[PDB]
């Protein structure tokens, strides 16, 4: 249901 | 950050800084004894 | 948000949503108050009850949306959280008396066109507005109905409500920490926060100075949009000194 965000956002 | 907030706060870049009203806010002002 | 329209584009640009990392899911709402607070319901990170006790690292905030489950590139922002302080008496095993919470990010966010905070109320102004029968704004991406979720933020316009009507319409004791709005049922409109929208804003915009003001948190209510039930908001004049002391604290 969510689109991914760019992954520098998770860490 | 102090008390009351920003200084510039409540005031939307794309409404009431270019004199624009978005479709509902009369309703509101128009409850308060109407505002104006 | 239950009998509400899709908002316009920077109708409400100080709407933060606060996501959880794994699963990556919709939390609550939550409100842009400073370059680097956020402002939220006490009950979305904490609710023992629940097992629910969030912490920073598993927390982001993503500011500047309309979409609820795009990544809008070049618009909205991402920060995590420094700190997360609650209010030192929330009350979670009783009524959720004193549900607020405040998120301290880790950087500043630049402001856009898509990004702004609200004020935060004054004495005089929540004296000149906080009056039954005048109209508040909430905004969220909760459920549409009470058993649904919409693709755009949405947005619907309450009445506020005199206290003995939200009193009697409950068995939770209500505070002066908390205020309540709606439709009665004998009013032919209807609206609702419901599940999802958890700690966004309820806002008005003040005559005097065409400045918007938030005055409440969704903090609770039973069921979505129910008739001869309310939906009740965090009184956020009544708990800004301690929102004053920790920013000028920490
Ligand atoms: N009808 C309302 N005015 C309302 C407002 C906030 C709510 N928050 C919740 C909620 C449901 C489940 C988990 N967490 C919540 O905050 N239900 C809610 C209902
Ligand atoms: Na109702």
């Amino acid at each position: 249901d969510f689109e991914e965000i760019p992954e520098e956002y998770l860490q | 950050t102090f008390g009351s907030g920003e200084a510039d706060c409540g005031l939307r870049p794309l409404f009431e800084k270019k004199s624009l009203e978005d479709k509902t806010e009369r309703e509101l002002l128009e409850s308060y004894i109407d505002g104006r | 948000i239950v009998e509400g329209s899709d908002a316009e584009i920077g109708m409400s640009p100080w709407q933060v949503m606060l996501f959880r990392k794994s699963p990556q899911e919709l939390l609550c709402g939550a409100s842009l108050i400073s370059d680097r607070w956020v402002l939220t319901a006490a009950h979305c990170l904490l609710y023992p009850p629940w097992d629910k006790n969030f912490t920073e690292n598993d927390l982001l905030v993503r500011i500047g949306k309309h979409s609820r489950t795009r990544y809008e590139r070049n618009i909205e922002k991402i920060s995590m959280l420094e700190k997360i302080y609650i209010h030192p008496r929330y009350n979670w095993r009783e009524n959720l008396d004193r549900d607020i919470a405040l998120m301290k990010l880790k950087k500043p966010v630049a402001f856009s066109d898509y990004i702004h905070p609200v004020c935060l109320p004054d004495r005089e102004t929540a004296a000149s507005l906080l009056q039954a029968g005048y109209k508040g704004r909430v905004t969220g991406w909760g459920n549409l109905k009470e058993t649904g979720q919409p693709s755009v933020l949405q947005v619907v316009n309450l009445p506020i409500v005199e206290r003995p009507v939200c009193k009697d319409s409950t068995r939770i004791r209500i505070t002066d920490n908390m205020f309540c709005a709606g439709y009665k049922p004998d009013e032919g409109k209807r609206g609702d926060a419901c599940e999802g929208d958890s700690g966004g804003p309820f806002v008005m915009k003040s005559p005097f100075n065409n400045r918007w003001y938030q005055m409440g948190i969704v903090s609770w209510g039973e069921g979505c949009d129910r008739d001869g039930k309310y939906g009740f908001y965090t009184h956020v004049f009544r708990l800004k000194k301690w929102i004053q002391k920790v920013i000028d604290q920490f």
